[PDB]
């Protein structure tokens, strides 16, 4: 598996995930503020 | 009046006749064709 | 000419377009008599 | 009478059909069998069109051939009742088809590829879906819009306004959005071919170089002269492919009010917030 | 340009032609204003 | 199986080019330019670098507070919501002031802000188009850009500025966001009678229908033309390759008549300008000196009459 | 008819102004009509298309106008239209026969068009200078010439799929049968546009390695199996591309001549390509 | 009139009028199925 | 540049598709009138 | 009158007569199916 | 002339005939069974 | 009528006769469904 | 005022007066057939 | 002041001015049919 880096260069890799980490963390924190639920400065009661 | 062919060629005059009459005599019989008294497709009352 | 025909071929090409223009001439006037027959196209002062 | 250059350029051949028989020239025009075609076309459509004004009106602004009613669905209508129009609507058809034909011909004898009549089907796929595509999906001819200057403008206004809000087509958002860049980027490449080569009086005509050092001096970007041409040819394109778009599903793929389509993007649960 | 022979040529060629449509063309309006003519009275038609 | 000429397939990269050198009172370009193999693959592959002169600069400051402005009050609107705001992106705007205030400064949140975001956008293109001509002078170029530029600014000053002044009220501007410009687009329609009855609106159309139609035609032609190397349009116009010959007989074949290699920007330039020409007289025409467009159609006999095909209706009030 | 705008019973500000409008359009499509005419007229009028039989000059409706003069650069006034291009096209004779002594009439080549230029295989009359940059480099020149070139706009894309930012160097030339004609041996660049133009290939599949010919990038198509397919003409037909004067310099009507010849190849190249469908 | 065959190629001529001759055969027989008198197939009485 | 012998030639083929075409045609235009005629009356059909 | 060929293009006309005489055959028929009395595949009573 | 001999002509004229033939033969086959399905002749009175 | 093919290529011809049927046979196809008589899948009684 | 031909290209000027000319006259024609008391085809009371 | 003719070619300035002279002329004219007082083919009454 290690194998990978000598086919992939780390670099974009590593700046292709991170940018899916930034996208998939700000879409699951917007989609939990967009619930009733899960709106944690909204301060709705279960 | 021989003489006009002397200025205007002949050759192109009597095509620019032929295509000028074409579209002169289909709008004369269009014209005809939109009156009540001329339409004689139609045959209105005179 | 500015067309290559020579006289007797501009003769000929005319002896041969004036009977087919003759002959087109002649089966338009027997349509026309066969649709007059049917239906005259010239009203009369009231009409059809 | 031809151009001083034109003489070693109509030669024989290139044609798609007719061949030597029509491979000729009557002034400056090219003919070949679909300009007979097209020719044969164009008037029949023509003076089918006038003999519709005397039956209605001569005023050209107020000339209209209609289609027919909904009522007669895909069927062919009596003459003065929409028949006249769908004999137009197939000559316009034929006229524009042997037109690009025509001009495939002329791009071959001169050895140009074929992009101006491509370009040109794209033109004629968005009047194919106004006539045909569009009519023949709603399920009658009726759906056409009028042949006239001033009635179709109401035809226009009509349709736009079935789906209460035009402007809210995401289609027609995108197609308008690509008409008025392509005339943005005309004027631009119009603009700069002419400072380029009309440049202030006195100085000498200017490179390719300063062509791209200006672009860049003002938005940081050049395209570049090869760009420019595969751009404009891009916009315009997709401004013709996105109008056959927003009209096609105007009615075959949307019957709601256009504004109403937005309602996916406020019920999207990223940014709900309620 | 074209000579005198080809000018009368072509003169002649011509008044032929316009002759006959203009035969035609004078029969043709003398049949129409048999039937129906075209300039109205003051009363109309 | 020929070659399109829709992509680049082999390219080529040289040094980063700076530019024709300015004269010696122009400010320094930036110095970051690259390569990208994307923009490549479609035309020239540099991005940057760019001027920033005087003009340039001071656009950008009035351009930002406008955007900053218009931004601000659409993000106020939705309660300061980033989540509302990219849900309501397309509906926010800037509200131009209510009809009461008439031409007079309204307050800030009763369409002052818009008056101030659209004094300085005014601003910022006003001075985008010396920026424009300057850089044109500068390289010694003509100005046909900065004055097609001029003529964009027209409709967006008769639109926005002139119109509005003529009417003796800002209200009747149009707002700063995306479905609302659209509904004052449409309410401008609604309000003056059809706006496809204003000749000069069907002018503009017929320019801007015939700029698309037009670049279509040049776009395709030189690429059509682009195996004699039709692109590099400049040599063409001063030494005739066969490139501007079989581009010229390309058209005069077709349509009878043809333009050159240089006279087809000169078309291409006036349709592109008139269709924003026309568009701003028309537009200063209506409400000025015509009513309702329909009406003036009607009386010029332009409008079609139809034929009955439904009851009609009659107004209850009338 | 009352209100604002009224200028008598029927007129109206609106109209006016939309007439004044026509006034100056009719007037810009004269002068775009003029601007159109600098380019190839007064129209020659050969004899055959006249009753007169004699060649006539024909200006057209606007009438051409007044030469336009360029200021170039190196320090040349060019008038256009150019006095010797003209001169060069009214002087030649074609080897090329009307099908048809009428006017309109093509013309079919009697010799090989694509050597002789005719139709597609035509070329313009150009100055034989190669052309310079801004600076004053050589504005088209090979990639061994200019070496502040490398192919391929980023290195990292040529390097891990060079597929997509191909280096033709090395390549073998297919001719429009699959005839291998020879190998690319360089890479002509435009300083101007930093664009390929040409693709140099030697001639080993049909003549000698050492020579050298010019192929259009237009007209090349670069595959992703290390070849170059050229459909416009023949692999044998390479043999007869013009060569460079200098053999490291082309000048514009070097490159006229070139594509030129490959675009003959459109009509020329095979017996029935100048055939039609049916 | 037959020197009008030393001016116009057979060829361009036999194109123009049978192209005129077609057009103007489709219109007069579209015209009159226009016409309610004159539409045969339509059948209309008199 | 055509001879007079293959002219003659191609209008042998072309006369005897023309006969072949004109006999469907006249015998399916019989049938058709056969099954309903074309020519109104004076009342029509 | 095989001197028509000699004018003409033979081979050229016969594919030109074929798509034209579709062209017109596709007209007359569906002609016919837009009549009452001679679309007969409405079968309308005579 | 397109490259044809007589031989090549001749047989290409037996095959295209046969398969004309054979294409023709179905077809009439094909409207034998949707005539006695629904005759598309209407009579006087119609359908 | 072999002497045809020594006029065109049988490739091309062959080619235009079926891209004819292909028309053809479509077009009478939704013809018939257009009716409703002869529409077969639409459940049309006589 | 001869010199005002040397300044003044004269056959360019007489093309242009003619159609500056006919565009004032048709104008003022058309003027006068907008108004009411200078129709002289509707012929209203003056 | 007469230098001004060295600066500028007569012929552009006539042309300007000419031009300039044409348009104004226009507009006043018009610029008096628009107002009710000056509007003398229309007959109003002071
Ligand atoms: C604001 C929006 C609304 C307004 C929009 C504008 C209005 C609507 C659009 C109309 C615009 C175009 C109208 C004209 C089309 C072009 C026709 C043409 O040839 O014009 C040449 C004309 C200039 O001619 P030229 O090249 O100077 O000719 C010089 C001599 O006449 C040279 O003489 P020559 O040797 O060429 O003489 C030729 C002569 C000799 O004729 C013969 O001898 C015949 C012999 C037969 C045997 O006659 C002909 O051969 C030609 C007759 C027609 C032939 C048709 C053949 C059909 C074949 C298939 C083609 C299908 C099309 O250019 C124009 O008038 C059109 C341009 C202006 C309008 C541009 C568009 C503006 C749009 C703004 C929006
Ligand atoms: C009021 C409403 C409108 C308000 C608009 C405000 C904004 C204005 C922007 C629109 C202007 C677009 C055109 C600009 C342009 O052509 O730039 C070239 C030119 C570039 O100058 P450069 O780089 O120093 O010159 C380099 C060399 O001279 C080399 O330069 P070149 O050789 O390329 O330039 C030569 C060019 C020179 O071009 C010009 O001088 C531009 C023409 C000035 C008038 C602009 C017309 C458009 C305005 C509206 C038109 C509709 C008015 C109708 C009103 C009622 C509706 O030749 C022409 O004259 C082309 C125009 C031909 C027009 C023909 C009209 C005939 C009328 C007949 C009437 C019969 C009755 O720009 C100017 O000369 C600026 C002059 C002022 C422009 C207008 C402001
Ligand atoms: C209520 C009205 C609605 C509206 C309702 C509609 C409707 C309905 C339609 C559009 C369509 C369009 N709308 Mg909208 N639209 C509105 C407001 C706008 C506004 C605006 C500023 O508000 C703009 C810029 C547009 C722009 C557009 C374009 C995207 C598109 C028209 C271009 C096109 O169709 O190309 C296509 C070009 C063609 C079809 C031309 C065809 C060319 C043919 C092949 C060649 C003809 C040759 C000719 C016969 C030759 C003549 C002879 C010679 C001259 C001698 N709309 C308002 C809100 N809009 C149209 C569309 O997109 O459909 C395709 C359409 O049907
Ligand atoms: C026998 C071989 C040829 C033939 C050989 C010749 C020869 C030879 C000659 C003619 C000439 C003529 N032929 Mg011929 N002609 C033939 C058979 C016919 C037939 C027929 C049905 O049989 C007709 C109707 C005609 C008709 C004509 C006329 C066009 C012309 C004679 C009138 C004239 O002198 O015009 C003169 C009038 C003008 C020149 C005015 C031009 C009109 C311009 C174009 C302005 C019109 C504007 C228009 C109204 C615009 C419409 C309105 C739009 C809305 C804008 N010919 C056959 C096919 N014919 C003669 C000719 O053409 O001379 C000039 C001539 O010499
Ligand atoms: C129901 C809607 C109405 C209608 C109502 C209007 C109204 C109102 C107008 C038009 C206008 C136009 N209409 Mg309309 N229009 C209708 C239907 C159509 C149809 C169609 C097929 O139906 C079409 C093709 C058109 C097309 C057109 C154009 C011809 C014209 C716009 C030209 C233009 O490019 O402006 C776009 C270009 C500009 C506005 C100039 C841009 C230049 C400026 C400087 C840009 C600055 C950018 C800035 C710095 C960016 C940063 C800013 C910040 C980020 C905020 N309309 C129907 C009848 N239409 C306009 C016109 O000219 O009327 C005659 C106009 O005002
Ligand atoms: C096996 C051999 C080949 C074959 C070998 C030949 C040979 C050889 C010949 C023909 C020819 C013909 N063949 Mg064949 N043909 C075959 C089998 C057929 C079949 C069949 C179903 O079996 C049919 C119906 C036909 C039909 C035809 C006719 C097109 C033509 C004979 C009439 C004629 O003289 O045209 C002449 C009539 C015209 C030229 C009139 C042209 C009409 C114009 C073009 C009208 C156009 C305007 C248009 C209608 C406008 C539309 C406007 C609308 C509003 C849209 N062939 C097979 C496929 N055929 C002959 C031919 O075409 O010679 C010219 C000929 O020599
Ligand atoms: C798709 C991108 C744009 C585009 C491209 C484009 N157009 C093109 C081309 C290209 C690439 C050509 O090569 C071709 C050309 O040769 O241009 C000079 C053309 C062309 N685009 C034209 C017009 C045109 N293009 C338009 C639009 C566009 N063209 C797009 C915006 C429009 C619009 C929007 O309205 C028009 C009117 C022509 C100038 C020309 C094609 C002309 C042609 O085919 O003429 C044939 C001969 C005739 C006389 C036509 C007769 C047709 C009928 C028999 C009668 C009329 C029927 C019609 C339905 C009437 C409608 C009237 C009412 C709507 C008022
Ligand atoms: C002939 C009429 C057509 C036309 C022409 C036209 N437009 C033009 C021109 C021309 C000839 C130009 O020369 C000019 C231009 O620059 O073109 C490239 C322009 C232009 N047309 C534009 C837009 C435009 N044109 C339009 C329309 C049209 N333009 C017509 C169709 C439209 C429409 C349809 O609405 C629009 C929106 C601009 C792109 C440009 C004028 C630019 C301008 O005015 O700039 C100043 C304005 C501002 C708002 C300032 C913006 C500042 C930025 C937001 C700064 C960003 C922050 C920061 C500095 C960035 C770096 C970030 C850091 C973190 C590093
Ligand atoms: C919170 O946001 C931040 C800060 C993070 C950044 C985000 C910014 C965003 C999202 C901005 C979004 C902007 C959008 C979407 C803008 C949309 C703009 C559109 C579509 C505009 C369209 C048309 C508008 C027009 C035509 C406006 C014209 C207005 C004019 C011409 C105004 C002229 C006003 C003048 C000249 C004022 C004069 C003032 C005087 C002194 C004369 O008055 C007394
Ligand atoms: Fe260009
Ligand atoms: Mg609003």
């Amino acid at each position: 598996m290690w194998r990978l880096w000598k086919l992939y260069d780390p670099r974009r890799v590593l700046i292709g995930i991170f940018s899916w980490l930034a996208v998939l963390a700000l879409v699951i924190h917007f989609i939990l503020l967009s619930t009733d639920r899960f709106n944690w400065v909204g301060g709705a009661a279960v | 009046m021989w003489r006009m062919w002397k200025i205007l060629d002949y050759r192109r005059t009597v095509v620019l006749a032929h295509v000028g009459m074409a579209v002169l005599a289909l709008l004369i019989h269009f014209i005809l064709l939109s009156t009540e008294n001329f339409n004689w497709l139609q045959g209105n009352p005179y | 000419s500015l067309t290559g025909l020579s006289d007797e071929e501009a003769k000929e090409f005319h002896s041969i377009f004036m009977q087919s223009f003759l002959i087109f001439t002649a089966v338009a006037v027997v349509a026309h008599f066969l649709a007059w027959a049917w239906r005259p196209w010239i009203p009369g002062a009231e009409g059809y | 009478a031809m151009l001083d250059f034109e003489k070693k350029y109509r030669v024989r051949g290139g044609t798609l059909l007719g061949g030597d028989l029509f491979d000729f020239w009557i002034g400056p025009f090219y003919v070949g069998i679909f300009g007979v075609l097209t020719a044969i076309f164009a008037v029949l459509g023509t003076v089918l069109i006038i003999y519709g004004a005397s039956q209605d009106t001569f005023n050209l602004w107020q000339i209209s051939i209609a289609p027919p009613d909904l009522s007669y669905g895909l069927a062919l209508a009596p003459m003065m009742e929409g028949g006249l129009w769908q004999i137009i609507t197939v000559c316009a058809l034929g006229a524009f088809i042997t037109w690009a034909l025509r001009q495939a011909e002329i791009s071959k004898k001169l050895g140009m590829g074929y992009h101006v009549p491509v370009a040109f089907a794209v033109a004629i796929l968005a009047y194919a879906t106004l006539v045909v595509f569009r009519p023949l999906l709603m399920g009658a001819w009726g759906h056409g819009f009028p042949y006239g200057i001033l009635s179709h403008l109401d035809w226009v206004s009509n349709v736009g306004y079935q789906y209460l809000h035009f402007h809210y087509n995401p289609a027609h958002m995108l197609a308008v959005t690509f008409f008025f860049t392509t005339t943005l980027a005309l004027a631009l490449h119009g603009g700069l071919i002419l400072s380029v080569t009309n440049p202030k009086k006195g100085e000498p005509v200017k490179t390719a170089e300063h062509e791209n050092t200006f672009f860049r001096d003002v938005i940081g970007y050049s395209i570049g002269s090869l760009g420019i041409h595969r751009l404009g040819l891009f916009l315009a394109l997709n401004a013709g492919f996105w109008s056959a778009v927003c009209i096609i599903i105007s009615g075959p793929f949307w019957t709601r009010g256009w504004p109403e389509w937005w309602n996916w993007w406020l019920n999207v649960p990223i940014w709900s917030w309620g | 340009n074209v000579s005198d022979e080809e000018a009368k040529e072509f003169h002649a060629m011509f008044s032929q032609a316009f002759t006959v449509y203009i035969g035609v063309a004078v029969v043709a309006h003398i049949l129409a204003w048999a039937w129906r003519p075209w300039i109205p009275g003051d009363e109309g038609f | 199986a020929e070659y399109q000429n829709i992509f680049t397939r082999v390219q080529v990269r040289g040094p980063t080019d700076p530019g024709v050198e300015l004269p010696a009172a122009d400010w320094p370009r930036t110095k970051g330019a690259t390569h990208s193999w994307l923009l490549g693959k479609i035309g020239d592959a540099q991005v940057g670098p760019i001027y920033l002169g005087t003009t340039g600069v001071m656009s950008i400051l009035f351009g930002i507070v406008s955007i900053v402005i218009i931004g601000m009050n659409m993000l106020a609107s939705v309660d300061w919501s980033p989540l509302e705001f990219i849900r309501q992106f397309f509906w926010v705007a800037l509200e131009p002031p209510p009809p009461e205030y008439g031409l007079s400064l309204p307050p800030l949140n009763d369409g002052g802000w818009w008056l101030i975001a659209g004094f300085t956008l005014t601003l910022s293109v006003l001075l985008w188009f010396a920026r424009t001509y300057n850089r044109a002078r500068a390289l010694g170029l003509g100005t046909h850009v900065a004055w097609a530029f001029a003529a964009a600014i027209f409709l967006f000053l008769a639109i926005g500025f002139i119109w509005p002044v003529l009417m003796g009220s800002w209200a009747k501007s149009v707002p700063f966001g995306i479905f609302p410009h659209l509904d004052w687009t449409t309410a401008f329609s609604l309000r003056y009678g059809n706006l496809y009855y204003n000749p000069f609106h069907m002018l503009s159309i017929v320019f801007l229908f015939g700029s698309a139609l037009l670049f279509a035609m040049h776009g395709a032609t030189i690429l059509a033309a682009g195996r004699y190397n039709a692109e590099r349009e400049i040599e063409q116009i001063t030494d005739r390759g066969t490139a501007a010959e079989r581009s010229a007989l390309f058209w005069r074949w077709t349509m009878g008549f043809n333009a050159t290699m240089e006279s087809i920007h000169r078309w291409g330039y006036w349709f592109a300008i008139l269709c924003v020409i026309t568009g701003g007289i028309g537009i200063l025409l209506t409400g000025t000196v015509v009513e309702n467009w329909y009406l003036w159609g009607v009386h010029h006999g332009i409008a079609p009459e139809y034929p009955e095909f439904f009851t009609p209706a009659v107004d209850p009030a009338a | 008819m009352e209100g604002t705008g009224a200028l008598t019973d029927y007129m109206n500000v609106a109209q006016m102004t939309l007439y004044a409008f026509w006034l100056f359009l009719a007037g810009l499509i004269v002068y775009l009509r003029m601007e159109d005419k600098r380019e190839g007229y007064p129209l020659q009028a050969e004899a055959n298309e006249n009753c007169n039989r004699t060649p006539e000059k024909k200006l057209g409706f606007p009438a051409p106008p007044s030469p336009k003069v360029f200021k170039l650069a190196d320090g040349r006034s060019i008038q256009v239209p150019r006095a010797e291009k003209t001169d060069y096209e009214l002087n030649t004779q074609l080897r090329a026969e009307p099908t048809a002594p009428w006017d309109g009439a093509p013309l079919e080549p009697t010799g090989n068009p694509m050597v002789d230029g005719l139709g597609p295989a035509a070329w313009a009359k150009r100055e034989d200078e190669p052309e310079v940059t801004h600076g004053g480099k050589q504005k088209i020149c090979p990639l061994r010439v200019a070496t502040e070139f490398e192919v391929g706009m980023s290195r990292d894309v040529a390097r891990f799929w060079p597929e997509i930012d191909p280096d033709p160097r090395g390549y073998q030339v297919l001719g429009c049968d699959g005839k291998v004609a020879g190998k690319i041996v360089d890479i002509w660049v435009d300083r101007g546009e930093l664009r390929p133009m040409y693709l140099e290939m030697d001639l080993s599949g049909v003549g000698s390695s050492g020579d050298r010919v010019l192929l259009p990038i237009n007209f090349a198509r670069v595959g992703y199996d290390s070849k170059v397919r050229v459909n416009a003409i023949t692999g044998q037909q390479f043999t007869d591309v013009p060569r460079l004067r200098e053999a490291d310099r082309i000048s514009p009507q070097e490159e006229d001549f070139i594509t030129g010849y490959f675009g003959g190849g459109v009509l020329y190249a095979v017996p029935g390509r100048t055939e039609p469908f049916l």
